């Protein structure tokens, strides 16, 4: 399951719009994914990179980079392997995407809904009413 | 210039000015405790304001006082 | 021979079924409006025809009709301008006259007493006066009579005819391949050769044969109906020979190569003639002659159908060193399938090129009575900069919707466009730091120089006065140019022009043009120029290297050229686009122009133009006060605007009235603008909510449901009523200044 | 005449732009004939 | 971090999860719709309040709310 | 060949080995400046540090302040100098007070300590530096005017 | 002088990449090729009769004899000096690039 | 002005000179088309001869200038 960091990376020249000081003292995060051929593909912080045949590994500094090039490779290349980590600079990896080994649109078993208010928009209570009060305006 | 440009335009500024700080050697010794950001939507629709009604007064303010001190009548 | 005409007979059937169903030409707007919406998004994507096809080769069709078109409405305009010189003007009294007579081509009608507007321009009329210089152009010309006039314009409206004619018939008859526009070295081939060096050549023939002799005769004094018909010039020889001896000996000078025997007609005289303050038509005529035969030598370079010539791609794909990767190679693709990327240049060059002319054409005016003629000299100075800055701003427009579209990456794999896209950051940090140093060290010059004259230390300003900022690459430039003739151009006679030095030229006792002296205030001004043509780079640089991603929007590609945002999270990502840094520049676009045409208005006014009098002193407009009063903000705003806008607002009950209703009703519509450019969409669509109630109760309401204009359209229409009233603001002043002054 | 044509007259910026040129043009007549109408006369 | 409810209007139309930026939202099963899911917000940490959500949504007033709150590193998008 | 090539092997940080950034003659030049020497102490860059930055401050006050006329321009143009100066050791002092937690090291500029010594040292050496270019503004014609005596 | 022809220095030309810029053959080159050239006289008032290089060597004693003051604004040593550089800095533009990198 | 002559044997001789020069010169570096018999056509001739009468121009003129004719 663990990122093994051994992975060669999608050949590049290198770029300004890279990763920074935040990226080696806050969180980094991989995407790894494997490509049938050895195909450009672009960077989200720049020009144009090849991916190598098999296994490819990249560092980004936000995991909306890491998804804009998940969408883009599923897309434009039909690649569904791509597996998205946030690594701290501890040296802890963190799994993130997908979640549980399966899509978030497609519905999951031991999915617990999060966020879910049991009446419709419009049934929200007043400001006023919990003006003082801790109680949630969620009804 | 805060009610005519909004936030995106800044926001992609400061991120070349942030990169350069870094990257500058001698300066790069020197760092910031806070992140550098664009102002908010709200924050630069009240900075224009502001600088906005503080022109208006002033300039008003200058022109009633020096033309009636000017004339007297 | 792979170069070859290839055509499609009968495309596109001529009916009027599509006139009737409007949105016919995109998916979206063809199922008929539901919101207001709808019909502003039928105008603003009509001629995007990349958006409506895939195929590039009907892309290319509707475009060259569409050239066709706006052909045919250029000689439509160019024929109006001939018919109303002929028919309502005063061009026979000028010719007579030139140095009194005031031009006037427009007479108004009398309906609410605005027959005011007819003022007495002289030669015993009544119009408008008009300030686009076509006397002068007619007179170089040697038209001399209002029935070549009307046969001109019999020309243009035939023209106007012939292409509105190729357009139909080349999309609707003989619509060309997309393989036979595919053709870079043919085209440049024909247009260099061919549109330039054969269109230099035949008006060298009219200059030679046509405005040369008509124009010495008008010189010498003769009178125009005095003057011979321009075609016994051309059978007559020995009249010809009369005024220019060489002729005598006809074409054996040119074919044994004996140049030197044209040398009455075809000069390198330089300077001005001091009859008509204007340039020599001699050195015009073989200015064009030259240009000819360069023209033509250039149209033979590349390569189309006999193994001679240059292939474009491999001089491209040649040019490659050790900091470049692959260099130029993947540009010739680029350029001969985006049609943006080949606006992009033109439009940049178009551009460049107006602004060009606008500089060359005051300081080396090239027709006949041009120079005094001052509300002409700032008219077509004010003209062709904002047409140039104009075209300057679209020309990165679409370089924004090229890299957005058409840009992809697969095949631009460690060129020249990719390494510029990966060190974007490194470009637009060191050109923001330059603005920033560039705005401090001109326009901090400005307000350290305000604040010490209100605090009376005089001599702590930057000025001419006190501490100097000399100008001195500038000044050392102009000596070298007064030092020119007989040393680095020595067969020349006179400097290429005396603006650089020298004498003062004098026409009808107005000066043409006298030396343009630099100092403490030239310096400032042109300092201020760099800054602001720096900024204006920075934004529209910034809008089109950020255009496809950045480290804010990752994916801004996909949501395209012109998208108001991504929503208010990661703090707000308002104006975002490459289309909204076209919208920011435009802006500092009309911030940089409006100061070079100020600074051109009062530079000329104060120590250029003027009256000649007793004792060889010039008397300038504003009698020189640019030199101790450019130096200061307040001495822009009172002896420049303040001072100057005295002819506009006293201008009621003249004939001058209309620019002072003009100016007025500019000064509203700039105002009105920023009610669309400091206000938000969702206010405006609650505010039609209530009012779509009150059309509700009385059962009225629409059924094409009013909204709010989009958060793009705001900003366009809050830009183009900005822009609208800015600058007509300044037409107005200019316009009435100049022509009460000058 | 050709009912495409008749529609594509229909349309609103075509009727907008005759109605009031016509609009336009009676009131032009109208201070061409009677100018200076400050007031209803009576 | 921003909060983003989901309210039982929602069809199950999963476009929303399909719109969503940066995963922060995924379907869960349930049985008042005629799709039988929900949309469900685990992970509102990575939410940016982009809205993206809310503009894919076709319910008359949207199911999905983000209500935009204290900003972080990730919420405000930053690379820096 | 190619000049161009990833910062330190890596193709995804933020930078790029450029001539300008990575050449022998920059390397040079950055590993030897004050800051970035080896076997300094953080007081003794700050002493190389103020003097270099101190000298060069006098000049610009003589020359253009608002007393350069005077007699007393070159008096002027030190104490403002020397007002500069304390200006920007509170601003050294500021920064160090809240950007550096406390601990023990003191060899390296970025620490407390470290801070600290730097901050010491470049006062100490800039109004050594200022003091310097005073003396030889004061003794020497030349540098009173601008080489304008010899003409 | 930061890396002579012969492989001697360890300077690079950026992190990795060693490079032998020739700075004795090619500012050796271009000085000839384009000091010789210019030896062409004319009898132009700034030449003076002499060539570009020559007119342009002898400005330089002229005013180096009056040491402290500068050449005016209308001297010929501006123009002599502009071109003369202009040239040479193309000079040796084209002749590094053309030695670096055809090598032969 | 500089000085032009009226046409003699010698400006006949530079022009025939630049002329051979060029198709010779020019045979040898265009890139697309028995040293001279082969593979030469009108095209080649034409071009030769186009560049030579700008060769010649331009060394009549020149030379005409400075003194040699
Ligand atoms: C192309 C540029 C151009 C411009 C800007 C002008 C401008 C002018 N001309 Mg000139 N003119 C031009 C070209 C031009 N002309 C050409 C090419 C000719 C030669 C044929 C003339 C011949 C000419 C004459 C003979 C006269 C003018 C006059 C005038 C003035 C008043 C025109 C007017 O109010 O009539 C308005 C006339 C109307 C019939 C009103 C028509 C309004 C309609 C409704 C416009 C609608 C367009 C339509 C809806 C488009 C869509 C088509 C449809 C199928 C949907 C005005 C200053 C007059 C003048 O100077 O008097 C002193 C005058 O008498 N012009
Ligand atoms: C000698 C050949 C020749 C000439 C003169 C032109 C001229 C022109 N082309 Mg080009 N073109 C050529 C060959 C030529 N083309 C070839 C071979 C191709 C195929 C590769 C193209 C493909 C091409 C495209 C795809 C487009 C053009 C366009 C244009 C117009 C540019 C806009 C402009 O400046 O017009 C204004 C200037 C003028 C001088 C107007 C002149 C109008 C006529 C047509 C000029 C020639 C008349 C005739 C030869 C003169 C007879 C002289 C007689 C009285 C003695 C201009 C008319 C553009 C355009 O606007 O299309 C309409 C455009 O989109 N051309
Ligand atoms: C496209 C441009 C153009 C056109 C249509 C013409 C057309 C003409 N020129 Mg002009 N001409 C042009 C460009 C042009 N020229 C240029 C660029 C130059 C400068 C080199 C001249 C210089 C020139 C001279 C010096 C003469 C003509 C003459 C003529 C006429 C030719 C008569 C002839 O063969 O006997 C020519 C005489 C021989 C002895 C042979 C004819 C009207 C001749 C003419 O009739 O004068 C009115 C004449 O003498 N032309
Ligand atoms: C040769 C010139 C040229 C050409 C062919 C084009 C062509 C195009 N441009 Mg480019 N552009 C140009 C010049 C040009 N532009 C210049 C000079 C600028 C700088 C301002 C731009 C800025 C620009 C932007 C920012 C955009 C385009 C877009 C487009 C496309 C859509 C056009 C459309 O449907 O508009 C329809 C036309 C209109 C709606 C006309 C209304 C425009 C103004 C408000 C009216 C004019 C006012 C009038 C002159 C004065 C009124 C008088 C007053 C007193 C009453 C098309 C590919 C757009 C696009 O998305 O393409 C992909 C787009 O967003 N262009
Ligand atoms: C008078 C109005 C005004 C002013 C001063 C500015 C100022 C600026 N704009 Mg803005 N802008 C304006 C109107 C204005 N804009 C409008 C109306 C728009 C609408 C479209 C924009 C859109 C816009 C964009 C899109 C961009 C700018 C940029 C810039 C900067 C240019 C760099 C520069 O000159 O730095 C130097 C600063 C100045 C010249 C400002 C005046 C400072 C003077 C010297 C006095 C300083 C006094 C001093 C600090 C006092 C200290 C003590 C005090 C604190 C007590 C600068 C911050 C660009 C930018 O940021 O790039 C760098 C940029 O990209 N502006
Ligand atoms: C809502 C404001 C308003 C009002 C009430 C009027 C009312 C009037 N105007 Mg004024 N006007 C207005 C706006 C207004 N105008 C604007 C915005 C403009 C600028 C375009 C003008 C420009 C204008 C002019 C230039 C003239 C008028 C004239 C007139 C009169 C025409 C009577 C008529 O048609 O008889 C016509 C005859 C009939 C039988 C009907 C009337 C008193 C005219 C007048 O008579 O002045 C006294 C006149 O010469 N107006
Ligand atoms: C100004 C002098 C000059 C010029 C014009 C050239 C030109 C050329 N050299 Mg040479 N070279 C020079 C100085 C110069 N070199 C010196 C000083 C050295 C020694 C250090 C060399 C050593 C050298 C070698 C070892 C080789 C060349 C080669 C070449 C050719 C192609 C490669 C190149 O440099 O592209 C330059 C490309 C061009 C000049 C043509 C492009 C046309 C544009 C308009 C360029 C103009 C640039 C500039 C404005 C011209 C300035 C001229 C003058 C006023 C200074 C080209 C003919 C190579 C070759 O092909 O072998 C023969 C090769 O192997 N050169
Ligand atoms: C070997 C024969 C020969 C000779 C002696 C000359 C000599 C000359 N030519 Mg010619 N030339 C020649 C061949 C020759 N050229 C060839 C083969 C061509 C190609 C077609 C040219 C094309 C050419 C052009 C296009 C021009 C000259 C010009 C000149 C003269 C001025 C150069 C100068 O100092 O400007 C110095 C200018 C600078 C900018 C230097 C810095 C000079 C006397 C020019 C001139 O003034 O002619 C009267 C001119 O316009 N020549
Ligand atoms: C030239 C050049 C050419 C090529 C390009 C280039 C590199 C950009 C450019 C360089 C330009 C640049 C940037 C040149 C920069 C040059 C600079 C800034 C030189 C600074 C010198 C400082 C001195 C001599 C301090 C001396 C202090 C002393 C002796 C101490 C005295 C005191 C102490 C404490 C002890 C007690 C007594 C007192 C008197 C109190
Ligand atoms: C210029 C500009 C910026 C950039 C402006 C910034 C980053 C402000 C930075 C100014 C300096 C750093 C501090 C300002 C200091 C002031 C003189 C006042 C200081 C505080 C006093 C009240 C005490 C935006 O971020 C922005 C965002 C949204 C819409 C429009 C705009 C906009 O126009
Ligand atoms: C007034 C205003 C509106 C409302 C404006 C509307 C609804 C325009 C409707 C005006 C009428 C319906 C048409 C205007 C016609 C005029 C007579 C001029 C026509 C000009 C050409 C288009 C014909 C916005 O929608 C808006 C949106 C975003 C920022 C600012 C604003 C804003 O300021
Ligand atoms: S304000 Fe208007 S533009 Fe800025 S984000 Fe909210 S919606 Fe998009």
């Amino acid at each position: 399951e663990t990122l093994n960091l051994q992975i060669p990376s999608p050949t590049f020249e290198g770029s300004t719009g890279g990763w920074l000081r935040a990226a080696e003292v806050e969180e980094k995060y991989a995407i790894t994914w494997t490509s049938p051929k050895e195909q450009v593909f672009e960077m989200p912080t720049g020009g144009a990179a090849i991916m190598r045949q098999g296994e490819n590994l990249l560092y980004l500094a936000r995991k909306e980079q890491c998804l804009a090039l998940a969408t883009q490779v599923k897309n434009s290349f039909k690649i569904t392997d791509y597996k998205v980590y946030r690594i701290f600079p501890s040296g802890e990896v963190q799994y993130l995407h997908p979640k549980d080994g399966v899509f978030p649109e497609k519905v999951n078993a031991g999915r617990v809904g999060v966020g879910n208010v049991s009446h419709s928009i419009g049934k929200n209570l007043n400001p006023a009413q919990i003006k003082f009060t801790s109680k949630s305006f969620n009804g | 210039m805060f009610l005519i440009s909004w936030r995106g335009y800044w926001q992609e500024l400061i991120e070349t000015l942030v990169w350069a700080h870094e990257r500058t050697p001698l300066a790069n010794l020197v760092r910031w405790k806070d992140k550098p950001v664009a102002l908010s939507i709200v924050q630069a629709r009240l900075v224009g304001l502001i600088h906005f009604t503080a022109g208006y007064i002033f300039t008003y303010a200058a022109f009633v006082i020096a033309s009636t001190t000017g004339k007297f009548g | 021979k792979k170069v070859s005409i290839t055509v499609d007979r009968d495309p596109v059937a001529t009916s009027f079924e599509k006139w009737a169903q409007p949105g016919h030409f995109s998916r979206t707007l063809a199922k008929g409006p539901k919101t207001t919406t709808w019909i502003w998004n039928l105008h603003a994507d009509v001629h995007d025809f990349d958006s409506h096809t895939n195929s590039l080769e009907d892309i290319s069709r509707k475009i060259f009709s569409a050239h066709f078109g706006q052909l045919s409405i250029i000689f439509l305009w160019l024929s109006g301008m001939y018919f109303h010189g002929a028919r309502f003007s005063n061009y026979s009294a000028w010719l007579s006259n030139p140095t009194a007579v005031k031009p006037s081509a427009q007479v108004v009608w009398p309906i609410v007493g605005q027959e005011v507007l007819n003022g007495d321009v002289g030669g015993g009329f009544q119009g408008v006066q008009v300030t686009s210089g076509f006397f002068q152009i007619w007179r170089s010309s040697g038209i001399t009579s209002e029935v070549e006039l009307y046969w001109c314009a019999l020309a243009g409206l035939i023209m106007s005819g012939l292409m509105i004619f190729a357009g139909w018939f080349h999309y609707h008859k003989a619509a060309p391949k997309l393989e036979w526009f595919q053709n870079a070295e043919s085209m440049l081939n024909h247009h260099l050769s061919g549109l330039l060096g054969l269109g230099c050549l035949s008006w060298a023939g009219h200059q030679i044969h046509v405005s040369l002799p008509v124009n010495k005769l008008l010189d010498a004094g003769v009178a125009p109906q005095e003057i011979p018909l321009p075609h016994e010039f051309l059978v007559n020889r020995d009249l010809m020979a009369q005024l220019y001896p060489s002729f005598s000996k006809g074409l054996v000078p040119f074919f044994t190569l004996n140049w030197s025997e044209y040398s009455d007609f075809l000069t390198f005289k330089g300077g001005l003639n001091p009859v008509t303050g204007g340039l020599w038509l001699s050195d015009t005529a073989h200015h064009h002659l030259a240009l000819a035969v360069l023209f033509i030598v250039a149209g033979h370079m590349y390569r189309t159908n006999w193994g001679i010539g240059h292939s474009m791609k491999e001089i491209l794909e040649a040019h490659k060193g050790p900091f470049t990767g692959e260099g130029h190679k993947g540009l010739y693709e680029i350029l001969t399938t985006s049609w943006h990327a080949q606006l992009a240049i033109n439009l940049a060059m178009l551009g460049s090129v107006s602004i060009i002319v606008a500089h060359h054409m005051y300081a080396m005016p090239p027709y006949p009575y041009i120079a005094t003629d001052y509300p002409t000299q700032l008219s077509i100075f004010t003209h062709h900069m904002w047409i140039g800055g104009f075209c300057v701003c679209g020309g990165a427009a679409h370089a924004g919707i090229f890299m957005v579209r058409d840009y992809n990456p697969a095949q631009n794999y460690n060129n020249l466009l990719d390494r510029v896209i990966r060190h974007r950051d490194a470009i637009i940090s060191h050109l923001n730091w330059i603005c920033i140093f560039l705005g401090f060290h001109s326009f901090g010059l400005y307000i350290h120089n305000d604040t010490m004259r209100a605090l009376g230390r005089t001599q702590d300003m930057f000025s001419d006065t006190a501490i100097q900022l000399k100008p001195v690459f500038a000044q050392w430039v102009q000596s070298i140019h007064t030092l020119a003739p007989g040393n680095t151009t020595p067969n020349a006679l006179a400097t290429a022009s005396y603006a650089f030095g020298g004498d003062v030229v004098a026409v009808g006792n107005k000066v043409a043009m006298m030396p343009i002296s630099l100092g403490t205030a030239d310096f400032m001004v042109h300092h201020i120029h760099a800054f602001t043509i720096h900024v204006t780079v920075l934004i529209l640089l910034k809008g089109v290297l950020f255009s496809r991603n950045s480290r804010l929007i990752p994916d801004k590609a996909n949501l395209g050229f012109r998208f108001p945002c991504d929503g208010p999270g990661r703090g707000g990502t308002c104006q975002s686009s490459a289309w909204d840094s076209v919208f920011l520049g435009l802006f500092w676009m009309y911030n940089c122009i409006s100061v070079v045409i100020f600074h051109f208005s009062w530079k000329m006014q104060s120590d250029v133009w003027g009256t000649v009098q007793s004792d060889g002193t010039v008397t300038h407009i504003t009698g020189g006060n640019f030199a101790q009063s450019a130096i200061t903000i307040n001495g822009w705003l009172r002896d420049f605007l303040w001072a100057q806008a005295s002819q506009v607002i006293q201008s009621y009950g003249s004939a001058l009235s209309a620019y002072g209703l003009i100016f007025l009703g500019a000064h509203f519509i700039w105002a009105f603008s920023l009610m669309f450019l400091f206000s938000g969409r969702g206010y405006w669509q609650e505010l039609i909510e209530s009012i779509v109630w009150a059309h509700n109760k009385l059962n009225v309401a629409p059924a094409i449901q009013p909204r709010a204009l989009s958060i793009t359209q705001g900003r366009a229409v809050g830009l183009a009523h900005y822009l609208l009233g800015g600058i007509g603001t300044t037409w107005a002043f200019f316009l009435a200044r100049i022509i009460s002054v000058g | 005449m050709d009912s495409n044509f008749l529609k594509y007259l229909s349309t609103a910026p075509v009727l907008f732009t005759v109605w009031l040129s016509f609009t336009a043009s009676f009131i032009i007549e109208a201070n061409r004939f009677f100018p200076d109408m400050l007031y209803f006369p009576m | 971090s921003h909060s983003v409810k989901v309210y039982d209007t929602c069809i199950g139309c999963t476009q929303c999860v399909r719109a969503c930026p940066c995963d922060v939202l995924e379907m869960v099963s349930w049985d008042g719709c005629k799709a039988g899911q929900i949309a469900s917000a685990p992970r509102t940490e990575d939410c940016i309040g982009c809205k993206r959500c809310e503009t894919a949504c076709p319910t008359d007033f949207l199911s999905v709310r983000v209500y935009l709150g204290g900003e972080t590193t990730r919420s405000m998008g930053l690379a820096y | 060949s190619q000049f161009i090539k990833p910062y330190n092997d890596d193709p995804f940080v933020g930078n790029l080995a450029t001539p300008v950034s990575t050449s022998s003659f920059t390397k040079s030049l950055l590993s030897n400046l004050p800051a970035y020497r080896a076997g300094l102490s953080p007081l003794l860059r700050g002493v190389e540090i103020g003097l270099t930055h101190g000298y060069f401050l006098v000049g610009p006050f003589y020359k253009l302040g608002p007393l350069r006329n005077s007699d007393v321009a070159l008096l002027s143009g030190f104490f403002s100098a020397l007002g500069l100066i304390v200006i920007l050791v509170a601003c050294l002092t500021i920064y160090g007070v809240v950007s550096f937690e406390e601990t023990e090291a003191k060899d390296q500029l970025q620490t407390a300590k470290g801070w600290r010594q730097f901050t010491s040292g470049w006062l100490v050496g800039s109004v050594g530096g200022a003091s310097f270019a005073y003396i030889l503004i004061s003794n020497i014609p030349f540098l009173q005017t601008a080489g304008m005596s010899m003409l | 002088l930061s890396v002579v022809a012969q492989s001697k220095s360890d300077f690079e030309i950026s992190d990795g990449t060693p490079y032998t810029l020739n700075v004795p053959l090619v500012g050796a080159a271009s000085f000839i090729g384009w000091v010789v050239p210019t030896l062409l006289p004319s009898q132009i008032a700034l030449y003076g009769g002499k060539g570009l290089s020559t007119a342009f060597f002898a400005s330089i004693g002229t005013n180096l004899a009056k040491f402290p003051a500068p050449p005016g604004m209308t001297d010929p040593f501006w123009l002599l000096c502009f071109i003369w550089h202009s040239g040479l800095f193309a000079t040796m533009i084209l002749g590094s690039i053309g030695y670096n990198g055809y090598a032969g | 002005v500089p000085q032009t002559v009226a046409w003699s044997a010698k400006t006949g001789a530079v022009m025939v000179l630049s002329n051979i020069l060029c198709i010779v010169a020019g045979r040898y570096v265009i890139q697309v088309k028995s040293g001279s018999f082969a593979g030469f056509g009108l095209p080649e001739l034409l071009a030769s001869t186009s560049l030579g009468h700008i060769v010649g121009s331009g060394a009549i003129l020149g030379l005409s200038y400075v003194g040699v004719l």
